């Protein structure tokens, strides 16, 4: 029994050991209660405005689109405190933890952004935060935190006989219900602001909104408020790694099969006999073998289209934004920008209004990009 | 077949409980796993619970997680596990054989086809570790269609709704971590699988009203300690299983 539907079509669910169902049911009930509580919404809004820095800017990119009929805006989640969109929903989940009378936080992280997001939120709200399997390491320790697909398996292990005291801060729109729903609702101000901002600046909805997809939280955050606007295209960009043809990628939604893992039924990269494969991307934040079930659902009904961008395309978009707009983007975000640049360049007389979710800043990536550039020459 | 029912009817006639060890298939290797399993049966295990190596064993503790890497370090695949199972059943016609699975290995190439393969090799039950009873319908149904008992975990917190669901949905045995309400609800005989490490705990579970006890990690422990000593592995396994089963009589 649940209050909300755990599935998006055939995708989603709560595929966890029986012993974790009370934790998931507790969390879902607290979330449903919190969404109807004006005091909770006001406290979350306070944190987002006065601590995280919302609303984030919407930046027009005239230098990049000169000589084409593309108008390009970047939704600037790179300007959010912490440097990425992850901060939005850790603030909400930390408030939910406190609503449930809990005082410990468990988390994991690939690109460090979510682990540092979990640590900063825990420091602000007085929660004892413990992170599994993460520079980023020193930040989390500075912020008082006690410190991989298996990373996602590290925390569930503790949250087992812990949830009476601790909350598992899942970092993307995936995992067992209610997390795909909670993470969407705590990220949807991305798309809500973008819609208001585009309307103010252009007097019309975008032709398409474009976001990179790892587990799916920044993309579903951007998409959610546009889903019922049937003329707005929703484009999610998975990592193509060295190329889909190489098998060294992170694009299960396109090139993968439905399976059951990490508490959800969803497309995943897996061997012929159902072992969960290892993904690959130049960007640690997209290096995820599955995808959130709402993206699988949106794909299946044709509401959203999913594409892939290779390491080299992402690298070129990273350089392009640095040189022509003075913004250093996360390599994750550069996948979304790269696809927008392709939409523009392939059809330069097509009139189109595009928004790219610039999910984070790329200071974390400057060492990685420097080594690749130097190794090239 | 009705191996679990025949087993519990016989154990009741003898006024004793069941002792059921768990081991990971192919740990440390196919050959020695097969010999380990024959030693457990030789020593007096009433049923078996056998794990198929999975890339991400979410619901396994530290000792169990090591068993799976040992098996992967040996190249063990699910197809090799099912040939093992057919060989085990061909040697031992009446002992109940339960599998502890992860959902993706069951769902991968079709749920019905997985339980069909279980019936073909003579498996008696399947516990899917990451499928809660609320998600279990297609698994339970496919299990029952192929004469496989779907096993459910009754956790310590279980309220009355979960108790009646577990009692209604499970067959073969109830995986316990409560006994009176399961009997009241006509549940499958309960096997305590929580911290079963000592012969006293077996005797304490039967005395509590359980039909027996499952030792889900103590056997795996004894294997981990004697890797460079295969012979002493089997002799240590034999002595422990004998001590646990004697505690059931
Ligand atoms: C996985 C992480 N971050 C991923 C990430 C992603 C991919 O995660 P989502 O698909 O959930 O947005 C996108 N953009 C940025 C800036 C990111 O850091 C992490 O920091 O643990
Ligand atoms: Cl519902
Ligand atoms: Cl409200
Ligand atoms: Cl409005
Ligand atoms: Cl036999
Ligand atoms: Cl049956
Ligand atoms: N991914």
């Amino acid at each position: 029994t649940t209050l909300l539907n755990p599935y998006f079509g055939e995708f989603g669910g709560m595929y966890v050991p029986q012993i974790l169902m009370p934790a998931l049911n507790q969390l879902e009930e607290a979330f449903v209660s919190a969404q109807k509580d004006p005091e909770f919404q006001a406290q979350f809004a306070d944190l987002l405005k006065n601590y995280a820095g919302r609303p984030t800017a919407l930046t027009k990119c005239q230098n990049i689109t000169a000589g084409t009929r593309t108008t390009l805006y970047l939704k600037r989640e790179d300007l959010l405190h912490g440097g990425a969109h992850k901060t939005n929903q850790v603030l909400g989940q930390a408030l939910l933890a406190k609503r449930m009378g809990k005082s410990e936080i468990i988390a994991e992280t690939g690109a460090g952004q979510h682990g540092v997001a979990s640590a900063l939120a825990s420091a602000l709200l007085g929660l004892k935060c413990r992170i599994y399997m993460g520079p980023n390491v020193f930040r989390m320790r500075l912020m008082g935190a006690e410190v991989l697909k298996d990373a996602c398996n590290e925390a569930l292990r503790d949250w087992s006989g812990s949830y009476e005291t601790a909350h598992y801060m899942l970092g993307t729109a995936a995992g067992p219900h209610p997390y795909p729903t909670i993470v969407r609702e705590f990220q949807r101000m991305i798309g809500e602001e973008t819609k208001a901002q585009i309307l103010d600046k252009e007097g019309r909805l975008p032709d398409a909104v474009i976001a990179c997809v790892g587990g799916g939280s920044n993309a579903i955050g951007m998409f959610a408020d546009f889903i019922n606007d049937t003329s707005v295209g929703l484009i999610g960009v998975e990592p193509g790694g060295h190329g889909i043809e190489t098998g060294e990628h992170g694009a299960p939604l396109k090139h993968g099969r439905v399976g059951i893992y990490f508490g959800m039924k969803a497309p995943m990269m897996q061997t012929a006999d159902g072992q969960i494969e290892e993904s690959y991307s130049i960007s640690a934040g997209l290096d995820f073998p599955s995808v959130g079930p709402q993206h699988a659902y949106l794909n299946s009904i044709g509401r959203a289209d999913y594409v892939s961008i290779t390491d080299d395309e992402a690298l070129e978009a990273f350089k392009t934004l640095c040189r022509h707009e003075g913004i250093i983007p996360a390599l994750e975000s550069s996948h979304a920008l790269a696809h927008a640049l392709k939409m523009m360049r392939e059809q330069p007389e097509k009139e189109q209004l595009l928004v790219v979710n610039l999910s984070g800043r790329g200071d974390k990536d400057i060492f990685t990009v420097h080594d690749i550039l130097k190794a090239r020459g | 077949m009705e191996r679990y029912e025949n087993l519990f009817a016989q154990l009741n006639d003898r006024r004793e409980g069941a002792f059921v060890p768990f081991v990971t298939l192919g740990d440390p290797g196919i050959e020695q796993s097969l010999k380990i399993i024959d030693t457990l049966i030789d020593a007096g295990a009433d049923a078996l619970e056998l794990g198929v190596p999975f890339s991400d064993p979410l619901a396994d503790g530290p000792t169990i997680q090591n068993a799976n890497l040992r098996a992967f370090a040996a190249g063990v695949t699910p197809a090799q596990c099912f040939e093992m199972l057919a060989l085990i059943r061909e040697k031992h016609p009446t002992i109940p054989i339960g599998l502890l699975m992860y959902a993706n290995l069951v769902f991968n190439n079709g749920i019905d086809a997985f339980y069909a393969r279980c019936e073909q090799v003579g498996v008696d039950s399947v516990l899917v570790a990451d499928v809660p009873v609320e998600e279990s319908a297609p698994f339970r149904q496919a299990a029952l269609r192929h004469n496989i008992a779907p096993i459910f975990i009754c956790p310590p917190n279980a309220d009355d709704d979960l108790l009646r669901q577990v009692a209604s949905y499970g067959r073969g045995y109830t995986y316990l971590l409560l006994i009176e309400k399961l009997k009241e609800y006509h549940a499958a005989p309960a096997l305590q699988g929580f911290g079963i490490s000592s012969p006293e705990q077996v005797s304490a579970a039967v005395r509590a009203g359980a039909a027996g006890a499952i030792s889900g990690s103590a056997i795996v422990k004894i294997i981990e300690k004697n890797l460079a000593s295969p012979k002493q592995m089997l002799a240590e396994l034999r002595s422990f299983v004998s001590a646990m089963k004697a505690a059931s009589r």
